[PDB]
RNA sequence: AAUAGGCGGCCGUCGAGGGCUCGGGUAGAAGACCCGGUUGAUAGGGCGGGGAUGUAAGCGGGAAGGGUCAACCGACCCGCUUAGUCCGCCGCCCCUAAUCGCCCGAG
RNA sequence: CCGACACAGGUGCCCCUGGGUGAGAAGCCUAAGGCGUGUCGGGGGAAACCCGGCCGAGGGAACUCGGCAAACUGGCCCCGUAACUUCGGGAGAAGGGGUGCCUGCGGGUGCGUAACCCGCAGGUCGCAGUGACUAGGGGGGCCCGACUGUUUAAUAAAAA
RNA sequence: GUAAGGUCCGGUGGAGCCGCCGGUAUCGCGGAUCCUGCCGGGAGUAGCAGCGUAGUCGGGUGAGAAUCCCGACCGCCGGAG
RNA sequence: ACCGAUAGCGAACUAGUACCGUGAGGGAAAGCUGAAAAGCACCCCGGGAGGGGGGUGAAAAGAGCCUGAAACCGGGCGGCG
């Protein structure tokens, strides 16, 4: 498990989703696999993902997304509202 | 008009998924000699020999290229015996014992970071197949119900007795969760059957202790699912004139105005492959040991080729070559009997001439 | 609250097209409250237009 | 053609505009006189017993 | 409309909601409420909460045509009538204020009756071919919820 | 199969056996079917094997010629380099996620 | 704006168009300007089948009423072009060869090594040099009408 | 009551109504692809593609945001969009 | 001894009004709270619409207002299943 404060290396393998979508459903299809996957490897309610990711993904246009990404995952607590501990993962290039 | 025959056969019908994964067979060859008539194993992949032909034919003596396919063939388990009596309208089983619980030795246990070996035992992988096993099942109650049996067998209303067996994935690394088998045993006496399968309830069987190398089988397995498929795919229909507008791979006309009803014989899609299917006349080459051919009493091959078989994992037990191609896809529960009906000028029953074996990379 | 007003007006001050204009995403309070052209030009010496 | 296309060319000057002596719609522009009372080429009013809108103006 | 089709109400045991002209679609609405009827409150709340949720499935008995099933036992036909659920949900909150500030426990209410009907049709008019305009309209919902104490 | 079958086993007179949810295709239009689920190699990750193209970027040298016949420019060639890139295939390693939870059920 | 409509039609293509390739107001890429409103979104080896598109071994019209549809050729330079003929044409007939990049020379007009064109020699890479885009397939007989042009707006464009 | 129908009992309603005799009439409903109004199955189905397939990530607003606003990135027309 | 709101003039009412056609011209639908607004003061929930209490009234007749049929739809009840 992952705690409050810590960051973990992760690599994403954005080619499972490749040949599910057309082409031009690539790079969007890649941010939601990335979102999911974090947010089913980090067990956190919200996941955040930064703007140079998402620039990272969308490079070379909506159709050729990264086969592999590599990010930074850290794990935080919001404790607020009273709803419960959400758990909000913020993700980061390399 | 112009004649044709018919576009597929309607002898296969209905075209639908398999009852069970598992292939049953519905008869038996008729053999004196006292054996299980069949075996069990998992297909791997497929390759090619060259080999000297010693069938008749023109091609009799002469090199000849070979596709064989190779089935991986854990030892089988006996873990039954099941006895049928003669009923009003056809067999009916009368009673059936199962050997009590037993420690299990063959399976792969595997030291984790804390925790003791697992130490496995019998009815536990069964139980992923059964679910409902006996509890307080004893030696004694064993021994008093094959007693009984046999009893029952001495008294007469047992016309056949059978083997119930299990597939042992756990000791090749494929899987945990076990197939149950039901087996006929050639002869004709049931205290013989009776007796043969007694001395091997509760131990294990070999593929080469069962089967011969050289003679012809039947295999019995579930084809590999298609899906949906048109009547093009599914039946042979011939594409419709390139100027229709309404379509190129479908029926033109699916009847005439009488009978005003739609006939079943019309081809219509449907579910193709997933059928269980029979192929007749299928000779074993042959029976390696430990996942290794040996071919001239002084060189041996892994039978595995480089970079392991597609889709499937290494060849580590022992297993079968047989000529041609079987039906199913990968690591797929193939079902092998003796020849049914086998043609009267057979191939002899020995291991042919085998001159090359091909372990290239088939990937 | 749809700030077309301010764009096309920033817009014709600096004389270049609406999609060449620049909104201090950190200042879009002010940018809102500005209603007037007096207050564009104000925002736009200020810089955050 | 003859239809929706052609119904696009309906953006010239129109045939009838109002009327200065009737009050309604029907002053002939090109022509320079009314199709419904006659306004610009006929001193008295443009009547006929075959026709019932000047009676319906007045419910008779 | 105001009244309700209960017969045996009495201010003391039970306590009754109802909402009217809901832009919702009654079909749905009566399928949910057949399942909704002869439950706890509480149990029925936490129900709408998945079915929004998107965790469980509503079965549909009456008006199913062309419904793909679902996974599991008892489907069948089955769907996810999220606007409805969520309409639905108001009411439940409404009886259950009402139920408390009429002095019953809300953890012993159970839901005796509800029923969904079809209320005024809203009117409009599409465009289609060949000069045709043709109806679009709009069908709206009544509920009414009448649930008990149980002891 | 309305004569709507036979047998072994487990349960009942809280409770055997299941469903949703979870990681995956020997499957698939929805359903269904099949493997795995800490009793673990199901997928991801790391390493290795086996493949598909065809020798990467960078640097050194040469180059038809030009140029003060100097410096310098130069398509292209050669060496580091069976390289580099990728792998909808395979093996080993529990490093990460197969968790928590809810529901039906004969009497 | 008109067509019952926030209609892929008509009215208005009514007046105007930076850079590169290129003969070009062509095709493609791009700057300014505009837009994400030619307006329901999400999922998926999640099929069969339908509509648009790409390729396809060997044979090459054996299909069909009929080569319908698709394919072949395709730009520029050089050579070389038939029957017939109203001597103007046919004609880009047909048919054949070349085409990139780099290092320099020579010629035209020019004050100019400014700008635009036209040739020559050498080296060199690939399956392919008009490498994308743009971009004719051809020939031989017969009937009708001389030719350009007009016609049943909404099944006939023709020899009428 | 053979009947066209009449009359009684129990609810709602709040203001007119009937027996018998003799006269009068736009005097008796299943159809006329009848007229006007309302409501059904088709159906929670078709359609919301084809001629230009366009959105994504952070922040803001607001009870509520795929659809509103700002920044970045990716795109489309660019002899007209 | 005419009709009594699909009847009677097309119009019982903001009717030759709104709307259709370039034009000549064609031309609808639409009446009723209560005796008196006495037209629901206050309380809880809800973003709102509105819901539940509580009041007014002989009776909600609650303005979506005299009566409230049938078609059609939802629930309970009895029968089959
Ligand atoms: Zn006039």
């Amino acid at each position: 498990a992952i705690k409050a404060g810590e960051e973990v290396i992760f690599t994403v393998p954005i080619k499972k989703i490749k040949k599910i979508v057309p082409r031009w459903k690539r790079a969007p299809r890649a941010v939601k696999f990335v979102r999911e996957f974090v947010a089913r490897h980090a067990k956190a309610q919200e996941v955040i993902i930064d703007p140079k990711v998402n620039e990272k993904i969308w490079e070379r246009g909506i159709e050729k997304p990264p086969s592999k990404l590599r990010v930074k995952v850290k794990v935080e607590e919001e404790k607020r509202e009273g709803e419960e501990t959400v758990r909000i993962a913020y993700v980061t290039l390399a | 008009k112009v004649h044709r025959p018919r576009r597929g056969s309607l002898g296969f019908s209905p075209r639908k998924r398999a009852k069970s994964i598992v292939p049953r067979i519905r008869s038996w060859p008729k053999e004196t000699e006292v054996r299980m008539l069949g075996f069990a194993g998992y297909k791997a992949g497929m390759t090619h020999i060259l080999m000297i032909d010693d069938e008749p034919g023109l091609t009799n003596g002469k090199e000849i290229f070979m596709p064989v396919t190779i089935i991986e063939t854990p030892p089988l388990r006996v873990f039954g015996i099941r006895a049928y009596r003669m009923g009003y309208l056809g067999l009916e089983t009368a009673t059936e014992v199962i050997v009590p619980d037993f420690p299990l030795d063959n399976y792969p246990a595997k030291e984790r970071k804390g925790k003791p070996k697992p130490k496995m035992t019998f009815y536990k992988l069964l139980e992923r197949r059964i679910a409902t096993l006996p509890k307080n099942y004893t030696q004694e109650m064993f021994e008093q119900k094959l007693g009984q049996l046999e009893d029952m067998i001495k008294e007469g209303e047992i016309v056949d007795v059978r083997a119930i067996v299990a597939t042992q994935p756990w000791v090749i690394k494929l899987k945990k969760k076990p197939e149950v088998m039901e087996y006929a045993i050639g002869g004709t006496s049931v205290e013989e059957k009776f007796n043969y399968i007694k001395e091997k309830l509760g131990k294990e069987l070999r593929v080469g202790e069962v089967l011969k190398e050289g003679e012809l089988l039947d295999v019995i397995a579930v084809t590999k699912g298609k899906g949906t498929q048109g009547p093009v795919k599914r039946w042979g229909i011939k594409l419709r004139a390139h100027k229709d507008s309404k379509g190129r791979r479908k029926v033109g006309s699916i009847g005439p105005w009488h009978p005003a009803r739609v006939m079943w014989t019309v081809p219509m899609a449907g579910q193709m492959g997933f059928h269980h299917r029979t192929e007749l006349n299928k000779r074993l080459i042959a029976i390696g040991e430990n996942g290794k051919l040996k071919l001239d009493e002084n060189t041996e091959i892994e039978i595995t080729p480089k970079g392991g078989f597609p889709h499937y994992g290494i060849v580590r037990s022992d297993f079968m070559m047989i000529a041609g191609s079987v039906p199913g896809a990968i690591k797929r529960i193939i079902r092998v009997r003796p020849a049914i009906r086998p043609p009267k000028k057979k191939p002899p029953v020995q291991r042919p001439q085998i001159t090359y074996v091909s372990v290239e990379s088939k990937q | 609250n749809t700030l077309k007003m301010q764009r096309r007006i920033a817009a014709e001050i600096l004389k270049c097209g609406e999609n060449r204009i620049w909104i201090d995403p950190e200042r879009i309070d002010d940018v809102a409250s500005a209603i007037t052209r007096e207050d564009i030009k104000r925002l736009i010496k200020e810089g955050v237009i | 053609g003859s239809g929706t296309a052609t119904f696009g060319k309906r953006n010239s000057t129109p045939t009838h505009i109002r009327c200065r002596r009737c009050g309604r719609v029907s002053y002939n522009v090109k022509k320079g006189y009314c199709a419904a009372c006659g306004f610009g080429r006929s001193r008295r009013l443009r009547k006929y017993r075959w026709s019932k809108k000047w009676k319906k103006k007045k419910n008779a | 409309r105001f009244g309700y089709s209960f017969q045996n109400f009495d201010p003391k045991r039970m306590a009754r909601a109802s909402a009217r002209d809901l832009r919702i679609s009654p079909k749905l609405a009566v399928e949910v409420c057949r399942e909704l009827r002869g439950m706890m409150l509480n149990d029925a709340l936490r129900y709408l909460d998945d079915v929004i949720a998107l965790k469980r499935p509503v079965p549909l008995k009456r008006y199913n045509d062309s419904q793909g099933h679902k996974p599991g036992k008892g489907f069948g036909p089955g769907r996810y009538p999220v606007k409805v659920a969520k309409a639905i949900k108001k009411v439940l909150l409404n009886v259950k204020n009402n139920a408390v500030q009429k002095g019953l426990d809300p953890d012993k209410l159970k839901i005796i009756h509800i029923a969904a009907h079809k209320g005024p049709v809203l009117r409009g008019w599409y465009p289609r071919a060949f000069g045709r305009a043709t109806p679009f309209n709009e069908q709206t919902t009544h509920i009414e919820v009448v649930v008990e104490e149980i002891r």
